[PDB]
């Protein structure tokens, strides 16, 4: 076995060559942002949501 | 007036009905159709797409 795979057809686990320990794959952390926000008649200050 | 001559009667019952629902929602594995098939469907249009 060389790579694994998930249901999701995605590359999941490699298996580096130089060693026989097997890597697994996660990607980096990614996600929507969004505003938290006021009128801006009324204020100016916002906070950031993740 | 049928109620105050039959409160026992009528309690009896109505303890025994919800017992046996209790029972009923438990003993059929298909009586919660509606909302795995909303769920399942979701799920397989999010898979799809991957």
């Amino acid at each position: 076995q060389q790579f694994g795979r998930d249901i999701a057809d995605t590359t999941d686990a490699v298996r580096d060559p130089q060693t026989l320990e097997i890597l697994d794959i996660t990607p980096c952390s990614f996600g929507g942002v969004s505003v938290i926000t006021p009128g801006t008649n009324t204020s100016n200050q916002v906070a950031v949501l993740y | 007036n049928v109620l105050y001559e039959n409160q026992k009667l009528i309690a009896n019952q109505f303890n025994s009905a919800i017992g046996k629902i209790q029972d009923s929602l438990s003993s059929t594995p298909s009586a919660l159709g509606k909302l795995q098939d909303v769920v399942n469907h979701n799920a397989q249009a999010l898979n799809t797409l991957v």
